[PDB]
């Protein structure tokens, strides 16, 4: 949950 | 830059209008259980948060690699400054949803949590001490947001260089909004700046319990 | 006596507060000689911890507070301590951190020790700040006297009625203390709008070093 | 280690 953290905030960013 | 445009008036607006909602819990317990809960409805925050965040001025005028890096150090102490300014009417007890309203008792449920339960209530107190209003509320949530992660970016290059100007910028566009909340509410020049130092002073603790909370999550892991 | 303090009262007892600036025992004649840097650093931290103690005793208000609660301060302030007083004396040495007037340390001397460069480029960051704001000798010891009294206060108990009265005398000490900055900038020639955003700017530099200090416990505590 | 702290500022606050 260190990497599933940044991919999470990285697809509500750009969506 | 539509963030340094907005007047005292409008930023507020725009911060009471990015809200996000309030979420309710999936809620005789246990570390697990509890924990299950709480996992549940902090990841479900988070996805709010983040929608969140592109309606707080400025945000999205940063490249989107800053973007990523204020929301991944500021997000635990964002949850908390949630928590905190909900419990306010519930002295005592931690009003994680609506239908998930807890005392320190139960803290005690989950090894090392209790310590930071207690930081927790210590705030809300601090906040119910204080009249904490709605208003300031939003002001010091964007504080915690564009301050958190500005002085952990690359450092020495043009770029970075850019991106903290503008962060300041709109961080001192909402000390203004905050000064003219106290100056409208009646306090004097004296009384706005020391309520001003007594809510930023709050937020180094809220960094405090983030830090510890971190420390406290990924020892179960 | 601390909440009669005038501002200009409250700043010199500050300045006269201040503690030695402290050499460490690095010989520069020596420069080929085994050297520990944790050693050095370690030795300075500690005897730099005896005069910090002796310094908090002399902040107003301090003394005016239980020995439990005057204990308790110093425990959660210390590193941070530590770290803005480094952070002041390095603003005038861009890219180096001046643990001491004869330690003056590259940047890329965190390198030598696992895990110490990330805290490195953290304090090199805050001096830096420091420097872009032109921080003042008598904002930096209003700065070092709130995080004394700001740092524990949260973690006492509470609900207990002692606390409520500890709390209260550090609340109004801190007002004092708030008072007194923004007299210095007023008296600057700042306008208003200037005193506040300087005081929003230098407050929040605050939870950066309480960041720092908590890494950096994390970091040496791993030692 | 955390004990060596609170006897130092023991020490240090008492005379
Ligand atoms: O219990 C939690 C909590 C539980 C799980 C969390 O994270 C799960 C990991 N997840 C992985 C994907 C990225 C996001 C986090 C975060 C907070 C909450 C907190 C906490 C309190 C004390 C402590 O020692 C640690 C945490 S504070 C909090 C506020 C909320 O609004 C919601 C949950 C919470
Ligand atoms: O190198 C040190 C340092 C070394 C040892 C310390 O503590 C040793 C244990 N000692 C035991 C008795 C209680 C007090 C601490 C503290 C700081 C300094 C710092 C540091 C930087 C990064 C990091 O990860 C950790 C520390 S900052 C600092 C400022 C100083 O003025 C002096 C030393 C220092």
């Amino acid at each position: 949950d260190a990497f599933q953290l940044r991919q999470l905030i990285l697809r509500g960013l750009q969506d | 830059s539509l963030a340094l445009s907005l007047t005292a008036d409008q930023m507020v607006s725009a911060l009471l209008d990015a809200e996000p909602p309030i979420l309710y819990s999936e809620y005789p317990f246990s570390e697990a259980s509890m924990m299950g809960l709480l996992t549940n409805l902090a990841d479900r925050e988070l996805v709010h948060m983040i929608n969140w965040a592109k309606r707080v001025p400025g945000f999205v005028d940063l490249t989107l690699h800053d973007q990523v890096h204020l929301l991944e150090c500021a997000w635990l102490e964002i949850l908390m400054i949630g928590l905190v300014w909900r419990s306010m009417e519930h002295p005592g007890k931690l009003l994680f949803a609506p239908n998930l309203l807890l005392d320190r008792n139960q803290g005690k449920c989950v090894e090392g949590m209790v310590e930071i339960f207690d930081m927790l209530l210590a705030t809300s107190s601090r906040f119910r001490m204080m009249n904490l209003q709605g208003e300031e509320f939003v002001c010091l949530k964007s504080i915690i947001l564009l301050n958190s992660g500005v002085y952990t970016f690359l450092s020495s290059t043009l770029k970075s260089l850019e991106e903290k100007d503008h962060i300041h910028r709109v961080l001192d566009k909402i000390t203004d909004t905050l000064i003219h909340l106290m100056a409208k509410a009646g306090l004097t020049l004296q009384q706005q700046h020391q309520r001003l130092a007594q809510l930023l002073l709050i937020l180094s603790h809220i960094r405090h319990m983030s830090n510890k909370g971190m420390e406290h999550l990924y020892s179960m892991k």
